[PDB]
């Protein structure tokens, strides 16, 4: 039996974004690659290299044209055209235009495809702008994270493969099963907040005792996400809070890697 | 004669151009190119030194853990810190467990494709397969019901027509050595690697926060409440659920990592005598036990000329000659500032002018020791262990060896671990060492919460005046890494990182010195220069990683 | 004759005392007594209707779910509610993967100690139980190594003095018949069984919020929100972990539990001709998959006097014949009325009057069918799906006849199913078949969510005044479960549980007739009456629940 | 050489020793063949009858002083014990024999910490907690129906590595488990704040995860690590997160008195 195409593409990637695949358990990377998915192109993974590997993305834009996912990572960077990140001598922009054109559905996963995340942070030195800026004619999924929670992604997949479309999307084309609430909103140390019950320092008593991180800069009333509640790696109870160390906003433009860790969160 | 370019390279992280000069099927001439820049040292200038670590993890998320770890240290020397000891214990199971996970992707998800042909594992006799292990390993998943069913597998993906990830491979090149049962076998523990590797990973989530990119670190410690008993937080519970996680590793890393590693050394024999990268190699001392940020349970040193008998110890990350003796050129790479800078008076300043064959190359800077060029890494890991005359690792490398002579009746030299071969012979030593840390610092952070002592974190001061330099080392997956940090008036006024792959995928230097995997390139046979699989053989041994290169 | 008693019988749920008059060492009759009582029919009295559920679902913790089902079904039939399908999935792949665990728990930990010797197991050379396997097994951890790993866990828990739960068994009993190498596979198998369990249980647990003692029922349907595009709901992605879960099963129930239920029988042969508890069968129909409470994935029926070919269907648990034969008695049970009362008119007065032979000796009630003792579970479930020509059911069967002709060259016809090993056999058989109603239901329930139907919940209504009657059928792991409620004025005015349990291990009834254990024990040979091992390996095939029997 | 448990049934549903069969760390075969040694415990012995019987008086001689007891189910004081008899003699005398030399005393699960289900509504046997049959000594609680397994295995855990039981609070729960409301620790605390409340199973409320009060969780009454810890280490499963209000389970006078829809009191 057939399994549905996917070209996965990196621009100014860390790789953790792929590395999340690793940790999934529904799908497993492997039951991904055999069962779930044909995965035509992905540069940490492939046997071929070289001219080879580009043979193999050049045949599977062709044959599979207007049906693959397209998966991007990274954030794309535009300064003085767009050789801060260049494959196969060309800038990596020319690479995504050119397989978004026979996609069937684009994804953005991780928060520097999605809004520029930390590569675009500070001065922003290599111009570095968002998957749904250069493709402005075609509707991105954005899945944010830094990275995403893997099941944000597989499960966007799965819905398109699964039911023929898209999950229902937020105003940002974010998910809404994934980021349709504040971390805040669906904190199970909210009932710290309400009473002022909060950690001041790392390793004080209110800390040892779980109480709210507001103080320490928890982002959580300005991020939307799932951490709270999907949480992370399937083990039960792990997710930056349950840690005891203060959410930071890497789900959210504006936040995550612009706003200092023990910088305050505005409060609805 | 002939010029060839792999690009890309593919089964590493980030982006890498290769290109080579052959000269009657040898390589004579290598360059490597990192291909994408980010410049992260330049987007956390100017923030608080409190903050930097979050957003300097984000240099790499396959080695993940290892920026963050390395940027606190930094900060810490600036601010003077000494980190309390269960921060540190907590540190070092985060870093063990994910090395662990890192060599094991890295063998198997990353390397086993240059050496393994999935399309003769379809040949193969499960049985036969299976005949061939045994008195070899006591894995218990080497059956040849497994290995059929293995075998089913890759049949039903060739038969389905849609080979993606494994399309167009080296599927009967000449360089492709091993039988069709050898092939299955490294197949199956292929699939076996990524429920290992997996484990790792419930370590240093459960930890960490999550995985990749973890969320529990702070400048002066960690931000896991240790409570015996409390609710919500690093409690008797959690610690067991870890434990068990660590207790998983340890079979598949003894029984079939270390196996594997022999075999391949046994059917490729010729790979223990070419890939030399450098004659000088560098390591730090890594897992610090103390409450000083010392007392290193694994050691550094510089080895000069490859002379292990003359080798110079290094056992304290303030180490004066080690910090002294470290610079980085840009004369062939895409930067402004060409001489060589010491990393606190470093400039990252981008001067793009295209690809030159004797000019500029790389976004790769070119890092030297006292003017020479170095190898970093678990080979480096590896000698500077022998040469300080650790008995563990000698008696792990002996395992391994013991292996290949019941394999081919021949032995191991020393002289030969500078090779290909070596090189992953090295990081999977240092994987199965890795088992025995964590073991240890588990079983220190239970009696040491046992003892009375809970803390975690010293609160930092940092004044409004003055200029501070800190300097942040961690033997990282790749080898030694270093974050570089200047605070003035409160704020970080210079940030700078030389990273593992930095020192190995670095172009031509200052006095045009070849780094180590251009020189290692030099003698290399290639059948088939339009396939030239011989290359990322060699390539693919240093574990690149461009993010990390480049940054 | 000699007189024995068995007090604690273990390896099974609850207290279980049986007594054996032993002549010439033949057992030529039996006393089965349920020692403990709680009284949750009077408990459950005069509460709301909804509120039943959450208390009754605590008859027993080994079969959890069952009650709580069973209970919901029986409000909605007196209160006459369609549960909603997508509830009914929900309830049927919560039942199918409980049933899954509890099937496995019991061959393995519950039984395998009565027919496998673990000291003999020490004898064993791994290597040949490893070849005995060839040909008969595809399971991936049959290797030697997998045998020789767990031989050593043996070893170790030998030398070291505590055998704990393992000490005083009944190794070198002449009643023992398998070689070494058996026993040593089926400790490893015993091993293996405990993970297969805990991944049925992470099914139940993802769609009943815990385990054991789910927590999503309600009467009207379940409490899981179906919202594919829900954030803290039941989405896609938790839909995809239950999947991830469901299909982990099969391979062990297929390759392992199958396998190890065909070897027993051909090392036990003669345990094919005893331990026929009676001539009648019973089963309902199970898995509803409509909206109106019925088209069951699973038939039902009664069998009379073990024809199959005359047997009476029942496809519909509003059956007036089914309702209508059901009794129960208390002439030799510790309850004050003693003449047969139907459910609905049930009374539940204890009238503990001390152990008599000829008189009370049990807190378990005698139940019978217009009259007649009856068999529930696997074995008349099995039977009932022949009867019925079950296709299904006759291929799983004809798997194990193949596998144990394979063994014996042999053959097992019908009549050899009646006894002790049929009844293993059936639960075998049972957990196989349900492996395909959990991946039917689980593509119902997608299916159903993909058509726009999130549906799982209606509200009841239940009237002030008036006085009216329900009973809820299920087909539970061991046998045709029944709650029966009388609502009057708004509340429970009378509650009674019929439970599987009760039908087989229930005393003498009102006319002195003997019911399934007792039955079944005339004519069991006894080598040692100290040790009586042979009876407990009868009873044991019948997997009592005392909890459930006398609630 | 393991530390020994002897386990003892009284009037249990089983359900607390099926929770050490979803158990992870550890999982029940590391238990018995690694941490502890299991020296009596009726559902896995291989011994039955005089033998499994012998298996216990020889091990409460031999490690007369140094054996951690466990106890499920209620004990029935009802007509002189006879609603619970194993080999002939009332549940109590064996639990009061076995509880003479033990080095620590648990009772496991909601009827042998409080009397559960089993004393209930009219209490038909005179069910009572096991603290109440051993009013001399301190019997550790971990309550629940059934607990968490890794509730009971990081208290043995405790006692073995340490020396001692875990900080109880003061109905002698382990506070690392019990030390808090649920409601006080809930990630459905916000929905609750803001009057965003489930009215149905299946309106639109409950299909968007709001708090489950009117629906009459007893959170907000119940101490307890079930919204923290959850069940199974799956991850995001207890009750409320699957969709149905907290019973009370854990707590004495609510779960099991008051009706599912019952609304809590609110502190
Ligand atoms: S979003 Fe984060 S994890 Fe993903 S590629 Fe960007 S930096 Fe790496
Ligand atoms: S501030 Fe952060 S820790 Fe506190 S309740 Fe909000 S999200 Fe939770
Ligand atoms: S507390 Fe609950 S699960 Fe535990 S023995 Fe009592 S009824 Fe069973
Ligand atoms: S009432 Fe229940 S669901 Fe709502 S916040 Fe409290 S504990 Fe959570
Ligand atoms: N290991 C690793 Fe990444 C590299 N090179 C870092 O630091
Ligand atoms: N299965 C089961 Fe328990 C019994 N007997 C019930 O119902
Ligand atoms: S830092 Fe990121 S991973 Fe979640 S907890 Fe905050 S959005
Ligand atoms: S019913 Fe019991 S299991 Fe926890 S959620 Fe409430 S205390
Ligand atoms: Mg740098
Ligand atoms: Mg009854
Ligand atoms: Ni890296
Ligand atoms: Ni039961």
């Amino acid at each position: 039996p057939q399994r549905p195409p996917v070209i996965w593409i990196g621009a100014q990637e860390c790789t953790g974004c792929t590395e999340s695949l690793l940790r999934a358990t529904h799908p497993t990377v492997e039951n991904l690659v055999l069962e779930t998915i044909s995965l035509e192109y992905h540069e940490v993974l492939s046997a071929a290299f070289g001219h080879q590997v580009e043979e193999n993305k050049h045949n599977a834009l062709e044959k599979y044209k207007g049906q693959y996912v397209l998966v991007v990572d990274g954030s794309i960077p535009l300064k003085d055209n767009g050789i801060y990140c260049m494959v196969a001598g060309e800038p990596i922009v020319d690479h995504i235009r050119k397989a978004a054109e026979g996609a069937a559905a684009i994804i953005a996963i991780g928060s520097c495809s999605a809004w520029g995340g930390v590569a675009a942070a500070g001065v922003n030195p290599t111009g570095a702008v968002s998957l749904q800026e250069v493709l402005p004619g075609k509707t991105v999924i954005n899945i944010p994270g830094c990275p995403p929670n893997p099941h944000n992604f597989l499960a966007t997949v799965a819905h398109i493969i699964t039911y023929g479309k898209p999950p229902k999307l937020d105003d940002k084309n974010r998910p809404t099963f994934a980021y349709g609430r504040l971390i805040h909103e669906h904190c199970e140390r909210r009932p710290h907040f309400d009473a002022g019950r909060f950690a001041k320092e790392f390793g004080d008593e209110g800390h040892r005792e779980g109480w709210c991180l507001y103080h320490l800069g928890c982002k959580g009333p300005e991020t939307y996400g799932n951490c709270s509640t999907l949480q992370f790696c399937d083990v039960g109870g792990v997710w930056p809070v349950a840690i005891g160390h203060p959410c930071y906003g890497c789900n959210e433009e504006g936040i995550g890697f612009h706003k200092g860790i023990h910088q305050l969160a505005n409060v609805e | 004669s002939q010029r060839i370019t792999i690009d890309p390279v593919t089964r590493i992280e980030g982006h890498l151009r290769i290109d080579c000069e052959i000269e009657n099927g040898v390589v004579s001439k290598a360059w490597a190119s990192g291909t994408m820049w980010r410049g992260m040292e330049e987007i956390v200038k100017n923030r608080d030194p409190r903050d930097a670590w979050m957003i300097v993890q984000r240099i790499c998320g396959v080695c993940t853990t290892t920026h963050a770890l390395s940027s606190v240290r930094a900060a810490e020397s600036a601010l003077n810190i000494d980190v309390p000891v269960n921060a540190q214990y907590i540190r070092n199971i985060i870093l063990a467990a994910h090395t662990t996970h890192d060599h094991i992707v890295h063998f198997y998800q990353l390397s086993a494709l240059d050496w393994v042909d999935i399309t003769s594992a379809l040949q193969a006799d499960p049985t036969k397969a299976s005949e061939m292990l045994k008195g070899v390993s006591t894995w218990h998943l080497n059956s040849p019901e497994e290995f059929t069913k293995v075998q089913n597998k890759i049949k039903d993906l060739v038969a389905s027509g849609q080979l993606g990830i494994f399309a167009n491979g080296y599927w009967g090149h000449p360089a492709m050595k091993l039988p069709p049962e050898v092939n299955l076998i490294a197949v199956a523990h292929y699939l076996q690697a990524l429920e290992c590797q997996r484990d790792a990973n419930r370590v240093v989530a459960l930890l960490g926060g999550k995985t990749p990119h973890i969320q529990n670190l702070a400048v002066g410690g960690v931000a896991n409440p240790i409570n015996l008993d409390g609710l919500g937080v690093l409690n008797l519970e959690r610690l067991m659920y870890i434990k068990s996680f660590i207790d998983k590793l340890s079979d598949f890393v003894e029984q079939v990592y270390k196996v594997d590693t022999a075999v391949i050394a046994a059917f490729y024999p010729e790979w223990l005598t070419r890939g030399k990268g450098a004659v000088n190699y560098l390591s730090v001392p890594e897992f610090p036990t103390d409450s000083k940020n010392g007392s290193f349970l694994f050691p550094g040193g510089y080895i000069e000329n490859a002379d292990l008998s003359s080798y110079r110890p290094i056992t304290s990350h303030s180490d004066e000659y080690l910090i002294k003796g470290i610079q980085e050129s840009a004369k062939h790479s895409w930067y402004k500032d060409e001489a060589p800078q010491a990393p606190w008076e470093g400039t990252t300043i981008p001067a793009y002018d295209g690809w030159s064959d004797d000019g500029k190359y790389s976004w790769v800077k070119s890092p030297t020791f006292y003017g020479k060029t170095v190898e970093v890494g678990p080979l480096a890991n590896m000698l500077v262990k022998l040469a300080a005359g650790r008995e563990s690792t000698q008696n792990k490398l002996n395992e391994i060896v013991a292996i290949y002579q019941k394999l081919t009746g021949n032995t191991l030299e020393v002289a030969q671990l500078h090779s290909t071969l070596g090189r992953i012979i090295g990081r999977t030593v240092h994987c199965c060492e890795l088992q025995d840390i964590l073991q240890n610092q588990y079983s220190a952070l239970i009696t040491n919460i046992g003892k009375g002592d809970h803390t975690t974190f010293v609160k930092p001061n940092i004044p409004a005046t003055g200029e501070f330099k800190g300097v942040g080392f961690l033997e990282a997956p790749r080898g030694m890494l270093s974050h570089w940090m200047v605070i003035k008036d409160g704020i970080i006024s210079n940030y700078q990182a030389v990273v593992p792959s930095t020192w190995n995928s670095g172009p031509r230097n200052f006095n045009d010195d070849v780094g180590p995997y251009e020189q290692s390139l030099v003698g290399t046979p290639v059948a088939d220069p339009n396939k030239p699989l011989e290359v990322v053989r060699t390539i693919h041994s240093f574990d690149p990683c461009m993010a990390c290169a480049v940054h």
